[PDB]
C-alpha cells in the first residue's frame, strides 16, 4: 500500500463465480493486473464505520490525486484504442448498430440524434455517439501543434455543450492528463457524474470494438525492402564513422575533451554515434509504417507501446550496456573467446545490429542476457531500498496535522508551517494556469 | 466452489416468467421486455424483424452480463400501434419464413 | 495418455483413427501430412489432435498389474 | 507563466458565456465603475484565515497575492469589454462562482498532510528508474544527510 | 479449468481466465474453426515477444503440412520462408484470417491473427487460494487470529494499511 | 428556409490520410469573395476536380408545410417513410451540422465554421450581408 | 419453390457433409440457424456411469469422460422424454437407455476396448436409439481403453437426452462453415496489406459463384447481405439433412413458445 | 475554556465533520431513537441521516478544539454545508 | 538558504525521471527536516531523538533502549499522538477524531 | 541428519553450519527435476557484482 | 433419531435426478446431501430423495421412519 | 510492530482478482461463497423487521 | 552455439527473437508447468502429484530438447490461439477460453494427495 | 545415491526396471532417506592455492 489510492471503498455486487471482479479503470491506482494478483477485502462491522468509508474512501471521491495534481484514473487498455478508432473522421455507423449503441448507454434520454448524412444513406459519425455518452454542459478546448478552427490533421480537441466538434480522442483527452475530460467533468459536475461517464464510455467503446474487431500479427513488424536497405546503409555509415574515429585515436591524433581522458572521450563519441544511428533507423522504420499498422495504431492511441519498442522490433536493437558503459573485457583484453585481443569494434563490444524479427547472433544474445540480468538485479535492490526509505519517511511524518487555526503542527504542538502550503489550499483543488501579466512585451502589455 | 449449474441458462426456475414487460417513461409508446434463459440467438432475429417493420421507430436489445442468460428488448412504435402487436407480427413473420425455408430445404434434398 | 475421443476445437470424432493412422504410417510408407489427408482430416484443428499426440498408455501397461 | 493555481477563471468565464448566450455584437451593459467595484469586492471577499487582529489580517492579505494577481490579469477592463463580453448578470454570476470555488478549495482542518506528503514522495521513489549521482542513491544520501557525498559539485557564475 | 486458473505460454506470457464462452459465442473463420484461447494484442508491443508470433506461424505451417517444425536458435529458418510455405498452403502470407462475429454473424472489419500455440497450465489455481474468515480460531499467547489458510486464519492489517487509513482520515 | 445558394466550382481536391473523406476547396462562380472548404464522403457522393456543385444552407428541411418557423428541436429523428416530401428530394447530398465559430476575416469578409459531425466546413462571405442569416444549426444541401 | 421467402440450392450431398446456398434471407436468420444447429439440437449421450470393477491403468473419471464423449444414435430422440420431465425415480425405459460394457484381458498382447463392445440391456420398444455410431472401415469404433492380461473392466452406463448448451458432449454437429460476400462488394471488412490487397489475399472457393466486381463503379450503398454459403458436418449421431431440419424446427419451436407466453400473459393481464 | 461567540474557525462543515455527524446519526436512527423528519418511505438509517441533514434538522453540536486546549461550540444548523 | 538548497536538491531528484510532485509536500518535508537550527536526518539519530512521546519514538526503532531510558528518567506521555492511541486502542485525534460531538437540549425541544 | 536437515555438520553447531545444502527433489514435471539435478548455489551470507553475468 | 444420517441416497427429480450421494447433515426438513462426481453440497428435502443400501440394492422412499431400519 | 502497530483482523477475504467491463467504477464482484462466509451485524429495529425475519 | 543454454532454456522456441527478461521468466516458470512427471506414478505415494489428462507434444520442436525427453513426457497442450479484442474481457493479462473445448477435455488434469 | 556402482539399477535393463516398478526415464543422482528424495546442491567456492592481489579502499 504505497499511497492512499491503494485501498479504497467499493460497493458489493454478488457474482456467481469465485473471483474478485473490478472495473478496468480502477486497476491503475491499484497498480494491479490479472496475471495472478490477489487483493484483500475488509467488511465494516458498524454503522459509523460504514458511513465513514462511504463518505471518505469512496471510489468516485479519489478520482483526482493530490500527489501529482492529476486524475489517477482514466481510459486504458483496449478501450483507448477503441475510442481512438471510433472517433476517426472516416468512421461511420448505420442505424441498426446506432440503435444498439444508444440503448447500451444506461442514462440515454431516448432521443435519437439526427444523422450527419441523411440524403444518400442515414449515417451517424462515431463522434456523435461519443458526445451522446458525454453529459451536457461540459466545454473543453485544447489546441495542439498546427491546430486551427479548421484543422485538417484532426488534432486537438474542441467540445461545446458536451458535443465533439473535431479532433481524435486519445490519451491526452480521456487519460490521466492535466486538463483532460475527466478532470473537467470532476471539477464541474459531481464525482458520481464522472463515474457514470466512465461507465458509459467504457460500455459504448467496448460494444463498438467487439462489433468491429482489432488484432495484431507478425506482419505488423515487417518493413519493405527499400526501408531495410536504408537502415542497413545507415548502420554501415555509422560503423564506418566509428572505424574512422578508432583509426584517428590509434594514431594519437584525437583531442581529449577537457576533464576527460583519451579513452572516456572516445567511448562517449562511439556510444553517441551508435545511439544516433539506432534512433535514425527507428525513426525511418516508424515513418515507413502505414496508418493501418496495428502496432502503429496502438502507439498512436497511447494504450501500449512506444517508438523505442517499434525501433527494436523492426529496425535495430540498441547497444547493450552495463551500468552505462559498454561490455567490459572479461578475458585478457577480450570480451569473448571468439574475438581477438585489443578489439574495439562496436560488434565485439556489445552493439546489436539485427532486430528481434531478424534474430540475434550468439554474441549479441549473450550481451542481451547480461543487460537483462543487470535490469533484474537493479529492480531487486531498488525495491528493497525504496521500501525502507518509504517506511522511514512515513514513520518520520505520521504526526503532522492541520489544525482549525490553519496552522500545521506536530503531536508536540510545535509549529512547522504557519499555513499549509504557504497558501492554505487543498492539493486536489489546484489547476495549472498561465499568468498573462508577467509574459509579453511592454508594448503588447500596454495595448 | 462457485460454479453455476449448467442447466440454469436454458431452464426456467421458480417464481420467474419467460417474458416481463415494463412501461418506459423516457419516451412515449415505449416498453421494455425482459427475456429469461435466452440470449443472442432469438434476440437478434427479433430486433431485425422489428427493424423491418415500418411502424416501429426504435428496436434494440442488449445483454447486461454474460454470466446470466437474459437480455432486455426495447421497442418504440408509432402512435396508435401497440408494441405487443409489432412483436406478434414479427414472430408470425419469422414462423412463416422458417416454415418456408424448411419446406424448400426438404424439397431440394428430396432430389 | 490415450487418444482423445473428439477434437477439442470443433468436435470431430478422432478417437477411431489412431490405429488407421499408425497402420498407414508403418507400412503404407508416406509422410504424416498425406496420411492425415487420407484419413479425412482437412482442418489443422483436427490434424493436431493426432499429429502431436503421445501414447503413454503403453508405458503404463508395461508395469505388471494386479 | 504556467503555474498551478486554485481556481480556473477561464473555465468559469467560458461556462458563463456558453450558458448566457452572448451575442458578441450588441453593446455591453457593464460600466467601468461597476466592474472595478465588483473586482475589489471579490478580492476583499476571499477569506482563508478569518481573523480580526492585525497579524492574522496581514497573513490573510499576503497569502492570496498570487490569486489576486491572476484575478486582476483575467478581469481587466479592456479584456472584459473586448474579448470576454458579459452583461451585468453574467458578471455577477462569474464573481459568485469564483468566490464559491475559492471558498470550496480551501484545505480542511484535520487532514494528515504529513502522511500524504510522505506517500507522495515515496511513490515516485518506488517508480524511479535506473557524472552526477541521481536516483535512489541520491535520495537516500539526501534523506540520511551524508557528510561525504560521492559526487560533490559547485557552480560559479 | 475454470475462471481464475493461471495459464502461461512458452514465452513468459502468463495470464488467468477472465471469462469463458461457448462455441456459438466465440468468433469463427470461414471454415468454421473457433479458437480455444483469445489473447489481447496489447501485450505484444510492450514485451516485444516476436518469438511468440513466429512460433505460432511455424506451428500453423507444421500442422498444415504435417511435418515437425524446427525452432532451434541460431538456425537458418527465417520468417520469409515460413510465409512462403503458408502462402503455398493457400491461407495467408502473414497468417491473418477473416473472422465473423459469433453474436450477429457479421464479418469483422479487422482480420484476426490465427494459429496453434503451445500453452502450459501452471500450479496456481483460484480454488487453492480463496480464503474468508469471520471469528475463527483464537491464539494462546497474543489472542490474535491464527496464521495460514489451512488453519482458518485471518488477513494481516499491516503498517502500510494503517498509515493509508490514517491518510484517509477514517479514525473510527 | 433557404439561407444560401451558389455554384461553387471546386478545385484541388485533397485525398488526405483517410479513405472515405476528402477535403475540397471551391470558389463561387458569381461573387468574387465567397470561398468554401468542405469535407465530404466520396464513397457516397464522389466528387472530381473542376466540378460545379450547387450548395444550399437551410434552417429546416421541411417544405412549404412549415415556412422554417423554428421548432423541430430534439425530435428523436425517425426513419423516412413513403411520402413526407422535404427539401432533400431536389438535392443529392444533405448534411446536418452545428455552427461553432464566427470569426471576422476583415472589415467586410466574415467566416462561418460548421461541423457536420466529424466533417468541418469553412464558408467565407463578404460585406457581412450575404452570410447574415446564419445563427445556429442548419442543413447543408448539395446538388450535382 | 414453396414460398417467396428463403431459398436453397444444394451443391453437394453426402452422409456426413452437406453444401448448400441460402438465398433471399437475412444475416440474422442465417446466424440464428447456425447457432441453433451448433448448440440446440437434442441428442442421446451417456450421462451417468457406474463403475463396478476397474483394474486398468486409467482413472474412473477418465473412462467416464471418454464414455460420455462417445457418440450414440439419436434418430428417434423425439420419442424419449427428458429425465427431469419424467415421473420415474432415477431412470426408466421411456426416458433413458442403459448400456453395459464388460471387458477382460486373456491374450498375452494388449486387448483394446472399442465402442462396439457396448451392449444395450434396456428395452428400446422399437425406437432407433442407443446404438453406438460406427463409421470406421474395420467396424471397431472409438477406442475406449487398452487392457493387458489379468485386468478387467466391468461397468454400466445410462444414456439421457440433452442439448449441447448443457454440455459439449451432446453436440450433433462438428463444424459449420459460414461465409457470404466472397468479394468485398459490401465493404464489410478492411483488408490488411503491405503492397497489394488482391495479390496478398487468396481468393475464396466461392468467388466463382458470384460476378467479379467491376472496376470504376460507385459503391452500392443500397445492397445488403442476402446470399450465404453454408457447409454442415455431422458427427454421425444424426444425418446432416435431419440436423438442418431439426435446427429449423427448434428455432420455430422457440419462436412459437415466445408467442404462446406472450398470448398467455396478455390473457392473464386482461 | 470556550471562545464566547468571537469564534474564528470556518462557518462551513468539513468533510470529516460531515462524515462523523452522518455516522453518528445513522447509528442513532439504526437503534431505536426518535427521528425529526418525515421518513417518506426511506428505511436505511444513513439515508435518513442525509435527509435530516438536508434542511439542518440534526440536534448535534460540534466542539472544535484549539491546539492550546480551548474549544468553541458550533451548532449543526449554523454550519454551512457546501460540499 | 540551506532549506532552500535542500528543497532544490529534492526537486531535482524527483523531477529527474519526469514525474511531477506538488510543491506543498516537498515544502512540508524540508520544513520538518529543518525545523530546528540544523538538518534533522530521517534516521535513528535524527527525528527519533526529540522530545516526542516515548511510545511513538520506541515504535520506530530501538524499542527497549527508549523504554529503558524513559523508565530511568521521568517521562510523561501526554498521549495525543497517533501511535500512542493505536497502541492503546483508542480513537486517534486525527481526521474525524479532531472534534467531539455533543447533543444540545434547546435543539431537541425546538425540533420536536 | 546431515542429509535430511541440510545442515552440513553434527547436530550441535548447526547454526554455524551451512544451510540448504540438501533439498527435497522437486518432482512436478520432468524439466523441473532435470533442472533441479543440475543446480549450483553461491553462499553469500547488498552486492550486485557477484550476481552479474560475467563474460 | 433421524434415519437419514450416513446412508447413501439417490436424488430424485429436479436438476440432479439419478445422482448418487451420501447425506451428512440433516436439520429440520432440508437435508444436506453431498455429491460423488461433483465436489459440492446441495440441500434438498429428505422426502423427495429416495434411500438406498450402502452396499447396494433396491431403493425405497422415506418410509424408513415406519421401518425404523435401513435397506 | 508485529502485534500492536499491525495485527490480524477478522471479516476479511482474499482471492484472485479479475476484470469485468460490465461492472461500474465503484463496484466489486464478491463471490457467493465469500459473501455467505462474511457477515454484518444489523440491529433489529422497525423499517427492516420484516426483511430481517425473512433473512432469518 | 545452441548448447550454451540450460535445460529449462532449451524448451523455449526461437529464444533469439525474444527479450532476455522474457526468456528468464519463461525458464523460471517452466518448472511449474503441469504434465506427466514420471511414468512410475500410480505406484508411488507422493504428497502432491499432478498429471495432465491428454499431454501433447509441441508443434514447434527444437533439436536441443530431443535429448531431454520432452517429446516423450510433454508438459502442455497445443491450443488454437486468436489474438483479438473480443468483448473486452481479456484486457491486461486475462484470457478467454472456450467452454466447449474445456468440456471436451482441454487442460483438465488429476490431483493426487497422500496422507 | 541412485544409479551408482552400488545401486541395483546400474546394470538393470528396461525390462528389469519395469519389473522393479521403476521408471526407465528416471535419471537418478539423488538420495532416498526416510522415504524422501534428497538432492545435494553444488556449492560454489573460490579456488585455493591461487595467488591473488587486490586494491583496498
Ligand atoms: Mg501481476
Ligand atoms: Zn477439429
Ligand atoms: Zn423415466
Amino acid at each position: 500500500s504505497l499511497h492512499k489510492m491503494s485501498m479504497m471503498a467499493h460497493r458489493v455486487k454478488v457474482i456467481p463465480y469465485s473471483t474478485f471482479r473490478l472495473n478496468l479503470s480502477v486497476t491503475s491506482p491499484y497498480n494491479a493486473d490479472f496475471d495472478g494478483d490477489e487483493m484483500n477485502l475488509h467488511v465494516p462491522q458498524s454503522e459509523e464505520t460504514r458511513a465513514e468509508l462511504s463518505q471518505l474512501c469512496a471510489v468516485p471521491l479519489q478520482i483526482v490525486s493530490p500527489q501529482s495534481n492529476k486524475p489517477c484514473m482514466g481510459i486504458v487498455q483496449d478501450t483507448l484504442c477503441g475510442i481512438r478508432k471510433l472517433t476517426l473522421r472516416d468512421t461511420f455507423i448505420e442505424l441498426d448498430q446506432v440503435l444498439n449503441m444508444l440503448y447500451w448507454v444506461p442514462d440515454w434520454d431516448g432521443v435519437i440524434p439526427t444523422p450527419a448524412i441523411i440524403k444518400p444513406k442515414p449515417l451517424w459519425s462515431g463522434k456523435q455517439i461519443l458526445s451522446v455518452a458525454i453529459p451536457n454542459g461540459i466545454h473543453l478546448q485544447r489546441f495542439d501543434e498546427g491546430t486551427t478552427l479548421l484543422s485538417p490533421k484532426d488534432n486537438g480537441m474542441l467540445i461545446i455543450d458536451g458535443q465533439i466538434i473535431f479532433g481524435v480522442v486519445e490519451k491526452k483527452t480521456v487519460g490521466s492528463s492535466n486538463g483532460g475530460l475527466i478532470h473537467v467533468v470532476t471539477r464541474e459536475k459531481g464525482p458520481q457524474v464522472c463515474a457514470k461517464l466512465f461507465g458509459n464510455i467504457q460500455k459504448v467503446v467496448n460494444f463498438w470494438l467487439l462489433h468491429n474487431g482489432f488484432s495484431t500479427g507478425i506482419g505488423d513488424t515487417i518493413a519493405d525492402g527499400p526501408t531495410m536497405r536504408e537502415i542497413t546503409e545507415t548502420i554501415a555509415e555509422a560503423k564506418k564513422k566509428v572505424l574512422d574515429v578508432t583509426k584517428e585515436a590509434q594514431a594519437n591524433l584525437l583531442t581529449a575533451k577537457h576533464g576527460m581522458t583519451l579513452r572516456e572521450s572516445f567511448e562517449d563519441n562511439v556510444v553517441r554515434f551508435l545511439n544516433e544511428a539506432r534512433d535514425k533507423a527507428g525513426r525511418l522504420a516508424e515513418v515507413n509504417l502505414k496508418d493501418l499498422n496495428n502496432v502503429k495504431q496502438m502507439v498512436m492511441a497511447g494504450s501500449k507501446g512506444s517508438f523505442i519498442n517499434i525501433a527494436q522490433m523492426s529496425a535495430c536493437v540498441g547497444q547493450q550496456s552495463v551500468e552505462g558503459k559498454r561490455i567490459a573485457f572479461g578475458f585478457v583484453d577480450r570480451t569473448l573467446p571468439h574475438f581477438s585481443k585489443d578489439d574495439y569494434s562496436p560488434e565485439s563490444k556489445g552493439f546489436v545490429e539485427n532486430s528481434y524479427l531478424r534474430g540475434l547472433t550468439p554474441q549479441e544474445f549473450f550481451f542481451h542476457a547480461m543487460g537483462g540480468r543487470e535490469g533484474l538485479i537493479d529492480t531487486a535492490v531498488k525495491t528493497a531500498e525504496t521500501g525502507y526509505i518509504q517506511r522511514r519517511l512515513v514513520k518520520a511524518l505520521e504526526d503532522i496535522m492541520v489544525h482549525y487555526d490553519n496552522t500545521t503542527r506536530n503531536s508536540l504542538g510545535n509549529v512547522i508551517q504557519f499555513i499549509y502550503g504557504e497558501d492554505g489550499m487543498d492539493a486536489a483543488h489546484i489547476e495549472k494556469q498561465s499568468l498573462d501579466t508577467i509574459g509579453g512585451s511592454d508594448a503588447a502589455f500596454e495595448k | 466452489m462457485n460454479a453455476p449449474d449448467r442447466f440454469e441458462l436454458f431452464l426456467l426456475g421458480e417464481g420467474e416468467s419467460k417474458l416481463k414487460i415494463d412501461p418506459d417513461t423516457k419516451a412515449p409508446n415505449a416498453v421494455v421486455i425482459t427475456f429469461e434463459k435466452e440470449d443472442h440467438t432469438l434476440g437478434n432475429l427479433i430486433r431485425a424483424e422489428l427493424l423491418n417493420d415500418r411502424k416501429v421507430l426504435f428496436a434494440a436489445y442488449k445483454v447486461e452480463h454474460p454470466f446470466f442468460a437474459r437480455f432486455k428488448l426495447r421497442i418504440q412504435t408509432t402512435e396508435g400501434y401497440d408494441p405487443k402487436d409489432a412483436l406478434k407480427n414479427a414472430c408470425n413473420s419469422i414462423i412463416n419464413k422458417l416454415g418456408a425455408l424448411k419446406t424448400n430445404f426438404e424439397t431440394e434434398w428430396n432430389l | 495418455m490415450i487418444v482423445p475421443v473428439r477434437c477439442f476445437s470443433c468436435g470431430k470424432v478422432v478417437g477411431d483413427k489412431w490405429e488407421s493412422y499408425l497402420n498407414l504410417l508403418q507400412e503404407d510408407e508416406l509422410d504424416e501430412g498425406t496420411a492425415l489427408s487420407r484419413l479425412g482430416l482437412k482442418r489443422y484443428c483436427c490434424r493436431r489432435m493426432i499429429l502431436t499426440h503421445v501414447d503413454l498408455i503403453e508405458k503404463f501397461l508395461r508395469y505388471n498389474p494386479l | 507563466a504556467n503555474w498551478p493555481l486554485p481556481v480556473n477563471i477561464r473555465r468559469i468565464i467560458q461556462n458563463a458565456q456558453q450558458t448566457f448566450h452572448i451575442d458578441h455584437t450588441k453593446p455591453s451593459d457593464l460600466t467601468i465603475k461597476d466592474i472595478v467595484l465588483g473586482v475589489k469586492d471579490l478580492q476583499e471577499n476571499l477569506l482563508v484565515l478569518r481573523g480580526k487582529n492585525e497579524i492574522i489580517q496581514n497573513a490573510q492579505r499576503d497569502a492570496v497575492t498570487l490569486f489576486c494577481c491572476l484575478l486582476r490579469s483575467r478581469l481587466a477592463t479592456r479584456r472584459v469589454l473586448q474579448e470576454y463580453r458579459l452583461t451585468k448578470q453574467a458578471f455577477d454570476w462569474v464573481l459568485s462562482n469564483i468566490e464559491a470555488q475559492f471558498l470550496r478549495s480551501v484545505v480542511h482542518p484535520g487532514e494528515m498532510v504529513g502522511v500524504l506528503a510522505a506517500q507522495s514522495i515515496g511513490e515516485p521513489a518506488t517508480q524511479m528508474t535506473l557524472k552526477v549521482t541521481s536516483g535512489v542513491p541520491r535520495l537516500k544520501e539526501i534523506l540520511n544527510v551524508a557528510k561525504n557525498m560521492k559526487t560533490p559539485s559547485l557552480t560559479v557564475y | 479449468p475454470q475462471i481464475g486458473d493461471k495459464f502461461a505460454s512458452r514465452h513468459g506470457q502468463k495470464g488467468t481466465i477472465g471469462i469463458t464462452y461457448r462455441r456459438e459465442d466465440m468468433p469463427f473463420t470461414a471454415e468454421g474453426i473457433v479458437p480455444d484461447l483469445i489473447i489481447n494484442p496489447h501485450a505484444i508491443p510492450s514485451r516485444m515477444t516476436v518469438a511468440h508470433l513466429i512460433e505460432c506461424l511455424l506451428s500453423k505451417v507444421a500442422a498444415l503440412s504435417g511435418n515437425e517444425g524446427d525452432a532451434s536458435p541460431f538456425t537458418d529458418i527465417t520468417v520469409e520462408g515460413i510465409s512462403k510455405l503458408l502462402r503455398e498452403h493457400g491461407y495467408q502470407s502473414r497468417g491473418f484470417e477473416v473472422m465473423y462475429n459469433g453474436h450477429t454473424g457479421k464479418k469483422l472489419m479487422a482480420q484476426i491473427f490465427f494459429g496453434p500455440t503451445y500453452y502450459q497450465r501452471l500450479r496456481h489455481m483460484v480454488d487453492d487460494k480463496i480464503h474468508a474468515r469471520a471469528r475463527g480460531p483464537m491464539q494462546v499467547l497474543t489472542r490474535q487470529p491464527v496464521e495460514g489458510r489451512s488453519r482458518d486464519g485471518g488477513l494481516r492489517f499491516g503498517e502500510m494499511e494503517r498509515d493509508c487509513m490514517i491518510a484517509h482520515g477514517a479514525a473510527s | 428556409n433557404t439561407l444560401f445558394d451558389d455554384i461553387f466550382q471546386v478545385s484541388e481536391v485533397d485525398p488526405g490520410r483517410y479513405n472515405k473523406v476528402c477535403r475540397i476547396e471551391a470558389a463561387s462562380t458569381t461573387q468574387d469573395q465567397c470561398k468554401l472548404t468542405l469535407d465530404i464522403n466520396v464513397e457516397l457522393f464522389p466528387v472530381a476536380a473542376q466540378d460545379s456543385l450547387t450548395v444550399t444552407i437551410a434552417s429546416s428541411l421541411n417544405l412549404e408545410d412549415t415556412p422554417a418557423n423554428d421548432s423541430s428541436a430534439t425530435r428523436s429523428w425517425r426513419p423516412p417513410q413513403a411520402g413526407d416530401r422535404s427539401l432533400a428530394d431536389d438535392y443529392d447530398y444533405v448534411m446536418y451540422g452545428t455552427a461553432y465559430k464566427f470569426e471576422e476575416v476583415s472589415k467586410d469578409l466574415i467566416a462561418v465554421y460548421y461541423s457536420f459531425g466529424g466533417l468541418l466546413m469553412r464558408l467565407e462571405g463578404n460585406y457581412r450581408n450575404l452570410n447574415n442569416l446564419k445563427q445556429e444549426n442548419a442543413y447543408l444541401l448539395i446538388r450535382r | 419453390m414453396s414460398e417467396e421467402g428463403p431459398q436453397v440450392k444444394i451443391r453437394e450431398a453426402s452422409k456426413d457433409n452437406v453444401d448448400f446456398i441460402l438465398s433471399n434471407v437475412d444475416l440474422a436468420m442465417a446466424n440464428s440457424l447456425r447457432r441453433v444447429m451448433i448448440a440446440e439440437i437434442p441428442t442421446l449421450a451417456i450421462d451417468s456411469v457406474e463403475v463396478e470393477t476397474n483394474t486398468t491403468v486409467l482413472a474412473d473419471e477418465f473412462i467416464a469422460h471418454r464414455l460420455g464423449l462417445i457418440p450414440l444414435q439419436s434418430m428417434d430422440i423425439e420419442q424419449l422424454e427428458y429425465s427431469r420431465d419424467c415421473f420415474c425415480e432415477d431412470h426408466c425405459d421411456k426416458c433413458s437407455v442403459v448400456l453395459t460394457l464388460q471387458a477382460f484381458g486373456e491374450s498375452e498382447s494388449t486387448t483394446n476396448v472399442y465402442s462396439k463392445d457396448l451392449v444395450i440391456v434396456s428395452n428400446l420398444m422399437g425406437r432407433n436409439i442407443g446404438h453406438p455410431i460406427i463409421q470406421d472401415k474395420e467396424g471397431n469404433g472409438v477406442l475406449i481403453c487398452k487392457l493387458r492380461k489379468g485386468q478387467e473392466l466391468k461397468l454400466t452406463c445410462v444414456a439421457k437426452k440433452g442439448i449441447a448448451k448443457e454440455h459439449a458432449k451432446w453436440g450433433p454437429a462438428a463444424a459449420i462453415e459460414f461465409e457470404y460476400d466472397p468479394w468485398n462488394k459490401l465493404k464489410h471488412t478492411d483488408y490488411w496489406y503491405e503492397q497489394d490487397s488482391a495479390k496478398e489475399w487468396p481468393q475464396s472457393k466461392n468467388c466463382e459463384y458470384e460476378d467479379p466486381p467491376n472496376e470504376g463503379d460507385p459503391f452500392d450503398y443500397k445492397a445488403q447481405a442476402d446470399t450465404f454459403y453454408m457447409n454442415v458436418e455431422s458427427v454421425g449421431s444424426i444425418p446432416v439433412d435431419q440436423v438442418v431440419v431439426r435446427g429449423i424446427d427448434t428455432l420455430q419451436k422457440k419462436v412459437a413458445s415466445i408467442l404462446l407466453a406472450l398470448t398467455q400473459m396478455d390473457q392473464d393481464k386482461v | 475554556a470556550i471562545p464566547k461567540d468571537q469564534r474564528a474557525t470556518t462557518p462551513y462543515m468539513t468533510k470529516y465533520e460531515r462524515a462523523r455527524i452522518l455516522g453518528t446519526r445513522a447509528l442513532q436512527i439504526s437503534m431505536n431513537a426518535p427521528v425529526f423528519v418525515d421518513l417518506e418511505g426511506e428505511t436505511d438509517p444513513l439515508r435518513i441521516a442525509m435527509k435530516e441533514l438536508a434542511e439542518k434538522k440534526i440536534p448535534l453540536v460540534i466542539r472544535r478544539y484549539l491546539p492550546d486546549g480551548s474549544f468553541e461550540d458550533w451548532s449543526v444548523e449554523e454550519l454551512i454545508v457546501d460540499l | 538558504a540551506g532549506r532552500a538548497a535542500l528543497y532544490k536538491e529534492v526537486y531535482n531528484v524527483i523531477a529527474s525521471d519526469g514525474s511531477y510532485v506538488n510543491y506543498r509536500h516537498m515544502a512540508l518535508l524540508v520544513d520538518v527536516m529543518t525545523t530546528q537550527g540544523g538538518l534533522t536526518s530521517v534516521t535513528r539519530h535524527g527525528f527519533n531523538r526529540s522530545n516526542t512521546g516515548a511510545l511513538m519514538r520506541c515504535s520506530f526503532e530501538e524499542t527497549v533502549e527508549i523504554l529503558f531510558e524513559a523508565g530511568a528518567s521521568a517521562e510523561l506521555d501526554d498521549c495525543r499522538g497517533v501511535s500512542e492511541n493505536v497502541i492503546l486502542g483508542q480513537m486517534a485525534p486525527i481526521g474525524t477524531g479532531a472534534f467531539d460531538v455533543m447533543i444540545d437540549e434547546e435543539s431537541l425541544v425546538k425540533y420536536m | 541428519y546431515a542429509l535430511a536437515t541440510g545442515n552440513w555438520g553434527e547436530q550441535k553447531k548447526a547454526m554455524s553450519s551451512r544451510a540448504g545444502v540438501s533439498q527435497v527433489l522437486n518432482r512436478y514435471t520432468y524439466s523441473s527435476t532435470l533442472s533441479h539435478l543440475r543446480r549450483t548455489n553461491t553462499p553469500i551470507g547488498k552486492l550486485a557484482k557477484p550476481r552479474q553475468l560475467h563474460n | 433419531r433421524e434415519v437419514a444420517l450416513g446412508k447413501t441416497v439417490r436424488i430424485r427429480s429436479a436438476g440432479y435426478k439419478g445422482q448418487l450421494g451420501i447425506v451428512k447433515d440433516v436439520n429440520g426438513d432440508k437435508a444436506t446431501v453431498e455429491l460423488h462426481s461433483k465436489n459440492k453440497h446441495i440441500t434438498i428435502d429428505k422426502h423427495k430423495l429416495t434411500y438406498y443400501n450402502r452396499e447396494g440394492g433396491e431403493g425405497i422412499t422415506y418410509d424408513e421412519l415406519v421401518n425404523r431400519r435401513g435397506r | 510492530r508485529g502485534n500492536l502497530m499491525g495485527k490480524r483482523v477478522d471479516f476479511s477475504a482474499r482471492t484472485v482478482i479479475s476484470g469485468d467491463p460490465n461492472l461500474e467504477l465503484d463496484q466489486v464482484g464478491v463471490p457467493k461463497s465469500i459473501a455467505k462466509t462474511l457477515t454484518y451485524p444489523e440491529v433489529v429495529t422497525p423499517y427492516n423487521i420484516d426483511r430481517l425475519t425473512q433473512l432469518v | 552455439p545452441s548448447m550454451i543454454l540450460g535445460v529449462a532454456a532449451s524448451i523455449i522456441p526461437f529464444p533469439d527473437h525474444n527479450q532476455s527478461p522474457r526468456n528468464t521468466y519463461q525458464s523460471a516458470m517452466g518448472k511449474q508447468a503441469m504434465g506427466v512427471f514420471l511414468t512410475n506414478y500410480n505406484v508411488r505415494m507422493d504428497t502432491m502429484a499432478n498429471i495432465l489428462y491428454y499431454p501433447q507434444k509441441p508443434l514447434g520442436t527444437t533439436r536441443a530438447m530431443e535429448y531431454l525427453k520432452f517429446r516423450e513426457l510433454p508438459a502442455g497442450q497445443n491450443a488454437i490461439v486468436a489474438i483479438a479484442c473480443y468483448s473486452g474481457y481479456n484486457q491486461e493479462d486475462s484470457m478467454i477460453m472456450n467452454q466447449s473445448s474445456i468440456d471436451r477435455g482441454l487442460f483438465r488434469s488429476l490431483f493426487f494427495r497422500s496422507y | 545415491m541412485l544409479r551408482s556402482k552400488n545401486c541395483y539399477l546400474s546394470e538393470a535393463t528396461e525390462s528389469d526396471l519395469y519389473k522393479l516398478k521403476e521408471c526407465p526415464f528416471d535419471m537418478g543422482g539423488y538420495f532416498i532417506i526416510n522415504g524422501s528424495e534428497k538432492v545435494l546442491i553444488a556449492q560454489e567456492r573460490s579456488a585455493g592455492n591461487i595467488v591473488q592481489v587486490f586494491k583496498k579502499a
